[PDB]
């Protein structure tokens, strides 16, 4: 046993981290859907044939780390799972190409006096107020931003960690009312316990699917969206024909059509988009 | 048949003082650490204000008090000795088979002991590292707060919203910048405009600014280590050149023993100095001075200077005028199979919608679309591109 | 038993970095703990008593 | 959702067909062209 | 300070066939009929008590494995063996090769217990000297109390089969006997009903107690009335079946009960006992792709 | 540099186990002068000093634990307690490599489900270091079952006192100790104690006078105690202390669960389910020696006793009635 | 290492009479009060519970005995008494020279007993300092137990009698011996008897009704040579209980419980501590053996 | 005012201090005492 200890003489920060050069993207960022059937395993419908007929429509540990074994072998890395939050079909496209919340409503505390519970759940839920991005309407979809909305039903859990893997749930940062009352505080206190806390129950890394993270041992990943509170929009088009005119001409491309849309990522890594031998970076 | 070669391999043994990583570390060796209960750091700021003849409130004398204290570590090892590896340790003057029977097992447990030692100077090394990945924000938090025009006024409602949006808008445009110097024509300039902004927002505001530590060829002052890994360090080692790539340091720790006075107190009290006898001289043997810092750094610099100086093979490059040395740590890393800490992990969250309406007056702005454009069509689908860039709905 | 602070008059020393800084901001919200404030009646070194 | 009188609570029945969702959330122009997707799967003849 | 060593000669060198299979168990445990280091080979396994031409026992194996000496392999040599002397309450290592393989965890009490399954599961015959070593069945207690109570039901109903076809089914007697589960897992024992002639002994007394006992308590609580009664003795009268109240006990004299009062609890610390206590041992580490167990021994 | 690494020669080889006495015949009656720990009788003088009885003190017996080294989550066990506490390891079935359950007397205090003002302390303490109750029992859905069959006495492993425990966010790294005295880690050259709260202990040598015999040893023995409160099953743990030998403390037992047998037994004169017989067990955690005062302490208050010198020797559950 | 002595200081001079008799029994197991060097005569003797004037109950004499550290005679001075100990878990040479005499030979089994057969043998009283001094005896556990197996027999029938060949005599391979009952108080001898109600009971409940039948199949004609307690005649009561059909899955949680009570009668059988002889030699009669409490 | 067992050095006297110790700590002649009994009567460690 050897024994050391450490002190900071200086006031301020005398250290900066900053990513520069991405070596591979582990996770596939493709089309596979949380199942919650494997989520929520005990509740079921009265009838067992009626509930034994939808499970044939959708459908453990080894060595310490998780497998799922209905999948043989995969060809384009980790699978990520996907939630589904409902949604009017009324909502504006025009709240999808900028970086925001899956609710209707931002919720970012930071700008909210410290240690001020009362007045940071106002901003989150109360509906006399139009939100910190829009004054126009109070909320985007009344199904995911209510206080007793579907959206507050599903994703508000605070995990549970059954003897079994479990599974990492993206909405759950979201809508969990407990882990955004975490940065309430002031400013300098929310750097300093930026990167000495890996914060509430984020993804594993090499596996099959995204499993939440139950044993915390040297995994040394970082997240923004915590404490920004923004969901990066991706690559979407309603139809194959305008996902080809995005590709053909960046600059005259159309946004909104008739009946279609197409919204264009904004990230922090621009990657090469190639389809054919055409490049639209 | 026949042998032709029994080859092993030698371990290198990398100690934490040749490593340039100690330019951005004071060490001190303490003999009882055991004995310690806690640490203390102590300042007083006091604070100047201007005075002006407006219609204001003139703000009398302030004064800041800080404390800091130390953090403990622990390191574990482990040897596992064989039984008859200790049994035959002892017992000799038998047949000479018997004497290198004997002496091929001073040897195991002697190489049992170098890996004792090893596993102690890799924690090292390690612990350090995770001491300053723990107090290191990133660059798009840090530097819009290592400025201070944004927040003159104080941090109100309105300006820390106004922050927020530039935590955002330099975490989209500026990150992974030496990615973007591909694409970007300009290119060497533009890395070299981010790397030396993230060299001035690091506070250079240290107690010890003033001590000589680290100097190069020709009395140069060292500034600061970045660290990066071997495949970022090929790249920077590429841009600008490794001007000397030699620098000077301490061959050896500061010694701090609790001999002599401080050892009474340390015994009848709780408590105990660090150098008393710089601090009674002060005192006792010449009250009533006021602290000035071209007579008052050989009590800052307590044992750090004068610690024999010698030649450190690192690898230094120019950034504005400030020499920086450049480390990379995968060779202590990957020889021991633990991941390095620099290699590392970002998670990102992708919002995304499918099968919407859009309203009454229908439009458009495409020129080439000669299809879908029907009132009567409904999207039930949205399109993804992967990582490997196949569609899917 | 936790390290606090203490306002006992101790022989201070002089560094050549400046300190001043962002100091302002950071008693609001908190860059580090345990410190205190000392107005103008009340900062001066405390009359020794043992 | 609707409020039921006693301490009140709040109670619920559910929107049984389509249409009962109201039309600032399903809007009537939406709703046909929806059921012009319905002729246009079966191929039924008008 | 003390050495510890247990070292066997033989009179004949080995057979090369006889030596792969001790070199297969080059850890395990062996009870050893003395504590010194020299010694002939006839104590070393269970050949000293259990035979092929003797009557294959339960209990007089059971009597004599807590009256015994453990030790463990280090090296076999041809044809010096060469064990390793088990004390109170040392730490040591052991290598688990049993068949057949029952699963090992950490954090478990082992119990040695007799082998009770087929001979060439347990022994080793060794060709040269004439002599059998068998080793014990090493099986942890939970299942060692488990293992023996399935295998004990299903000797008594096999007793009932022959002697009466329509008392017992056999597919409901093999599918609740003959597969057993712990620590969530099964196994499916090897039956050796091909003619369990061990346990036969056991479900002599077994037997001899369950028609005693009812016959016994009956007159060892209306012989203890007193003013000063236990009151706990109260409670349970109400747990005692019916039909065992109703006894005359005019039927067997005096000269019958105190032969009965005395064959009831000489079989039952007898009985008690054989169930308990026996050289039993601690493990507190344990890796599976390994297969060796740290452990510590206490002797009860 | 080799001087910190000739520290390493000195301590190692300074602290091996002694090795086995082996002595040639050639040398002659050398052996009898290597034989110095078996002499215990040590001359005094007039005035004796310690340069007079160094090698006297030098002479030590060899003690040593066993540590039992357990990786488990940070939910159950609690991230902070005495470092003396006594645990218990349940085990279920081995689903990942290395994940471990751990108990301590007040974590099982919470699964158990058992009224207040029986323990009214802990009741107190163990609310607040975890949730209702449902924070650990998602562990284990059988906490239903286990007791009405009664497998949960069989499932536990007694293992000893807290040494060390490393806490993590998500994973806490505990070092218990079997077979006798653990060494402090934080403190040099100390020994870690067990700890028991004033609340769970039951006493059993305790007179008035109203004479006893004196001796070496009193055993610690745990308890747990099969029941029902409010027609639903729940356990009750106890500790017991006395050097009585093990043919009367089954018989003192059942003179401290009187009540608590005659409350259940009154419901099986309806019902009668074989399963439901069963009723509690016994197990020996190890000796303390004899006039060793266990010490009061008080945590935040929780009242906890402390046994110096105490060593873990630990035995079976027999199931007493 | 560590030292065991008890040297026990006394208030006057022994007569060669009771010297005689000490010097005869110099290898002998005695549990004394306090573990300390020196020591009362008061202490030594197991008469502070077994005395005349006082009605001995030779179960709580035997329940007093687990509690005491044991010690082993080395020298009888005129004066002192000289005493070693027996600590756990020690080797310790032991030898026997109790009066009604056993065999014993290399690897057998011991244990401690109170004198249950001759106590005006097994005690020799000193009429110079008033406190008498009563010997323990040592028994193999095979008659270890048949000694208290007949005990707890004839405080059964003794309290019906509110006659002795088949209550007071031990039965043995060869021999037949004697207890000794005049005046034992049977209070504590009950409570264990009490106890015995408590276990044996539950076991009726819980019968395996194969087992019972497997006794209808066997005692009428398959006769054996360690079934003839029933003497061919089946009971009365066995024939009563199989009435009801057998199932497998029945017994199966029947006999577990069935064993775990098994495991509950050692707490009311137990003997005192224990003695593993590993080693004894025949005609010296000393042997080779370690203290096991509990 | 506050006792402590730290190891001073500690001067001798000529006076005796023992008389009637055993009855005037117990029944509280003067406040603020500790008694120490067998390994417990030492100089122990110091921890700054």
């Amino acid at each position: 046993t050897h024994e050391i200890a450490s002190l900071h003489t200086a006031l301020g920060y005398s250290s900066v981290i900053a990513p520069a050069h991405v070596a591979a993207i582990t996770t596939d960022m493709g089309v596979h859907c949380q199942d919650l059937f494997m989520i929520f395993p005990g509740d079921a419908y009265q009838d067992r044939q009626l509930h034994d007929y939808i499970k044939m429509k959708a459908g453990g540990y080894a060595a310490g780390v998780p497998r799922c074994e209905n999948l043989p072998g995969l060809s384009h890395g980790q699978l990520a799972t996907c939630e589904i939050i409902p949604t009017p079909v009324t909502s504006d496209v025009a709240y999808f190409q900028t970086p925001s919340n899956p609710r209707g409503r931002a919720a970012c505390v930071v700008s909210c006096d410290a240690y001020s519970n009362e007045s940071a759940e106002r901003l989150l839920y109360d509906h006399s107020i139009p939100d910190p991005a829009y004054e126009c309407r109070s909320t985007n979809n009344p199904w995911a931003s209510q206080r007793g909305s579907l959206g507050d039903v599903l994703y508000n859990i605070t995990f549970r960690q059954t003897a079994l893997p479990g599974m990492y749930s993206p909405c759950r940062q979201f809508f969990h009312k407990e882990d955004i009352m975490r940065y309430n505080r002031g400013l300098y206190t929310l750097v300093n316990e930026y990167s000495a806390r890996l914060a509430g129950a984020p993804a594993t890394s090499t596996t099959d699917l995204q499993y939440v993270v139950v044993n915390g041992t040297d995994v040394f990943l970082d997240q923004p969206c915590h404490m920004l509170q923004e969901a990066y929009p991706t690559l979407a088009a309603s139809h194959r024909v305008m996902l080809d005119e995005y590709m053909s001409n960046k600059q005259t491309h159309a946004p909104v059509h008739m009946g279609q849309y197409l919204i264009e990522e904004v990230a922090p890594m621009k990657r090469l988009l190639k389809l054919g031998n055409k490049v639209v970076y | 048949e026949a042998l032709l070669g029994v080859y092993t391999n030698v371990v290198e043994f990398v100690k934490f003082l040749e490593t340039a990583l100690a330019a951005a570390c004071v060490n001190t060796e303490f003999k009882d650490l055991r004995r310690m209960i806690d640490g203390k750091i102590q300042f007083k700021i006091s604070m100047p204000t201007i005075a002006h003849g407006d219609g204001r409130r003139p703000n009398k004398q302030r004064q800041y008090i800080v404390m800091k204290a130390c953090n403990k570590h622990h390191i574990g090892a482990e040897i596992e000795l064989a039984a008859a590896d200790i049994e035959l340790l002892f017992a000799e003057k038998e047949t000479p088979l018997d004497f290198t029977e004997y002496a091929g097992a001073i040897k195991t447990i002697t190489s049992a002991l170098q890996f004792g030692m090893d596993a102690l100077e890799r924690g090292l090394v390690d612990t350090v590292l995770a001491v300053k990945l723990r107090h290191a924000p990133p660059v798009f938090i840090l530097k819009t707060l290592g400025d201070p025009v944004y927040s003159e006024r104080g941090l109100k409602k309105a300006v820390k919203s106004d922050m927020v949006s530039m935590f955002k808008a330099h975490l989209i445009e500026h990150s992974f910048f030496l990615d973007k110097a591909e694409l970007m024509t300009r290119g060497k300039q533009y890395v070299l405009t981010m790397l030396s902004d993230m060299l001035a927002a690091v506070c250079e505001d240290t107690v010890f600014k003033g001590v000589s530590t680290y100097t190069t060829a020709s009395g140069q002052q060292v500034a600061g280590v970045l660290e990066t890994t071997d495949s970022v360090m090929r790249r920077l080692m590429n841009l600008l050149g490794q001007v000397e790539s030699a620098m000077s340091g301490p061959a050896a720790y500061a010694s701090y023993v609790v001999r002599g006075a401080n050892l009474v107190t340390a015994v009848s009290y709780g408590r105990a100095m660090r150098n008393f006898e710089q601090f009674m001289a002060r005192i006792v043997d010449h009250p009533n001075a006021l602290p000035s810092v071209e007579g008052d750094k050989a009590a800052l610099a307590d044992g750090h200077d004068e610690i024999q100086r010698t030649r450190i093979a690192a690898s230094l490059v120019k950034i504005g005028d400030k020499f920086v040395a450049i480390e990379s740590l995968q060779r202590m890393y990957n020889e021991t199979q633990f991941p390095c800490p620099l290699n590392r992990r970002i998670q990102y969250t992708y919002f995304f919608p499918v099968g919407l309406h859009l309203p009454v007056p229908r439009y458009s702005t495409s020129v080439s679309v000669r299809g879908v454009e029907s009132p009567a069509i409904q999207s039930t689908e949205t399109w993804v591109v992967n990582k490997n860039n196949v569609p899917l709905c | 038993m936790e390290a606090t602070l203490e306002q006992r008059p101790f022989p201070y020393l002089a560094t050549e970095a400046n300190l001043l800084t962002q100091i302002k901001e950071s008693a609001a919200d908190g860059l580090f703990k345990s410190f205190q404030l000392l107005l103008g009646k009340d900062a001066r070194e405390g009359s020794v008593r043992f | 959702f609707f409020v039921h009188p006693c301490r009140g609570s709040y109670r619920a029945t559910h929107r049984t067909m389509v249409g009962n969702i109201p039309q600032p959330l399903a809007p009537r122009e939406f709703q046909e062209s929806r059921g012009a997707q319905f002729d246009a799967v079966t191929n039924m003849t008008h | 300070a003390l050495d510890k060593s247990i070292v066997v000669n033989l009179t004949s060198r080995l057979f090369a066939d006889e030596l792969a299979a001790l070199q297969s168990k080059i850890g395990s445990v062996l009870p050893l009929g003395d504590c010194h280091r020299l010694q002939n080979i006839q104590a070393l396994g269970l050949g000293c008590v259990c035979s092929r031409e003797t009557s294959p026992d339960y209990i007089q194996i059971m009597q004599y494995l807590s009256k015994c000496t453990l030790a463990v392999l280090e090296e076999v040599r041809p044809d010096s063996l060469r064990l390793t002397r088990m004390d109170p309450s040392d730490n040591l290592q052991i290598k688990n090769v049993y068949a057949p393989f029952f699963q090992w965890d950490s954090n478990t009490q082992l119990a040695v217990l007799p082998p009770l399954f087929s001979r060439k599961d347990s022994t080793i015959v060794l060709e040269s000297n004439g002599f059998d070593i068998v080793f014990p069945m090493v099986v942890p207690q939970q299942l060692g109390h488990a293992i023996l109570q399935q295998l004990l039901v299903y000797h008594i109903y096999s007793k009932i089969s022959a002697g009466a076809p329509g008392d017992v089914n056999m597919a409901e007697l093999d599918l609740y006997t003959t597969n057993v589960s712990f620590m969530g897992r099964t196994y499916r024992l090897d039956v050796d009903n091909t003619d369990l002639r061990v346990l036969d002994d056991l479900s002599m007394y077994l037997c001899i107690l369950s028609a005693l006992v009812p016959r016994g308590c009956l007159r060892l609580l209306t012989a203890l009335v007193r003013h000063d009664r236990h009151p706990l003795t109260e409670v349970f009268e109400g747990v005692v079946p019916d039909e065992v109240t109703r006894i005359d006990l005019d039927q067997l004299s005096v000269p019958d009960d105190i032969t009965r009062m005395r064959v009831m609890f000489s079989y039952l610390q007898s009985l008690s006992s054989i169930f308990n206590l026996g050289p039993r041992l601690h493990v507190y580490a344990y890796s599976a792709e390994t297969l060796a167990a740290s452990c510590w021994y206490s002797p009860r | 540099q080799a001087e910190n690494a000739a520290r390493l020669g000195r301590q190692v080889l300074g602290l091996l186990p002694p090795p086995t006495h082996r002595v040639s015949l050639t040398r002659g009656p050398e052996f009898a002068r290597g034989v110095r720990d078996l002499l215990s009788k040590y001359a005094a003088s007039t005035r004796p000093t310690v340069g007079s009885l160094h090698e006297a003190l030098r002479q030590a017996p060899f003690r040593q634990p066993t540590y039992g080294d357990f990786l488990v989550y940070s939910q159950t066990f609690s991230p902070q307690e005495p470092l003396g506490t006594f645990l218990f390891s349940f085990k279920q079935e081995d689903n990942g490599s290395s994940m471990d359950m751990l108990l301590t007397p007040t974590s099982l205090f919470m699964l158990s489900g058992m009224e207040a003002a029986k323990a009214p302390q802990t009741h107190k303490v163990a609310g607040v270091w975890y949730g209702s109750g449902s924070g650990l029992a998602d562990f284990i859905p059988n906490l239903s079952e286990l007791m009405d069959t009664g497998e949960f006495h069989t499932l536990l492993t007694p293992v000893g006192p807290m040494v060390q425990s490393v806490h993590s966010t998500f994973v806490t790294k505990v070092t218990s100790a079997m077979k006798g005295v653990g060494l402090a880690r934080d403190e040099p050259r100390a020994h870690v104690g067990l700890t028991l709260p004033c609340d769970m202990l039951v006493d059993l040598d305790e007179s008035c006078p109203m004479r006893e015999p004196a001796g070496l040893n009193v055993t610690i023995y745990a308890s747990l105690v099969y029941l029902r409160v409010n027609q639903r099953p729940s356990m009750a743990l106890t500790f017991f202390q006395s050097g009585k030998g093990f043919a009367e403390v089954v018989a003192m037992i059942k003179d401290h669960f009187t009540d608590v047998i005659r409350t259940k037994y009154i419901q099986l004169r309806h019902e009668l389910y074989i399963n439901r017989l069963v009723f509690g067990a016994v197990c020996t955690l190890g000796t303390v020696p004899f006039d060793s005062h266990p010490v009061h302490q008080s945590l935040n208050s929780l009242p906890v006793l402390v046994f110096a010198n105490f060593e873990a020797a630990c035995g079976p559950w027999t199931v007493f009635l």
